[PDB]
């Protein structure tokens, strides 16, 4: 600010602004699925073939 | 006795009174190589999980 009735009056604002606003979003889905199936039902060869 | 386990086992007596000792024993060990060494009196039909 500034003022006078003699020599001195004047005017003055120097405004500022800085603003910075970041955002980090980080997304890490992982899925791994496995599953194994067995049957058996066994045979053999008779003692006596040929 | 089944049939085939009666021709083994006769087989092995023949071979026992032709005294081929080695061509014997091997008939027998391969009989307990055919045919395990226990035979099953009992099981129990059944399902388990
Ligand atoms: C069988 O083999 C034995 C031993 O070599 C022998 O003493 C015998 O005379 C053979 N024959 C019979 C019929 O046992």
């Amino acid at each position: 600010t500034e003022l006078a009735l003699f020599s001195r009056v004047n005017g003055k604002f120097s405004t500022e602004f800085q603003r910075m606003k970041t955002l980090q979003v980080k997304d890490q889905a992982v899925t791994t699925r496995v599953q194994v199936r067995n049957r058996i039902y066994t045979v053999k060869t008779t003692p006596t073939s040929e | 006795l089944s049939l085939g386990f009666t021709k083994a086992l006769m087989d092995i007596c023949d071979q026992l009174e032709k005294n081929q000792t080695k061509m014997a024993t091997y008939l027998a060990e391969l009989l307990i190589l055919n045919y395990g060494t226990h035979v099953i009196t009992s099981v129990d039909a059944g399902a388990a999980l």
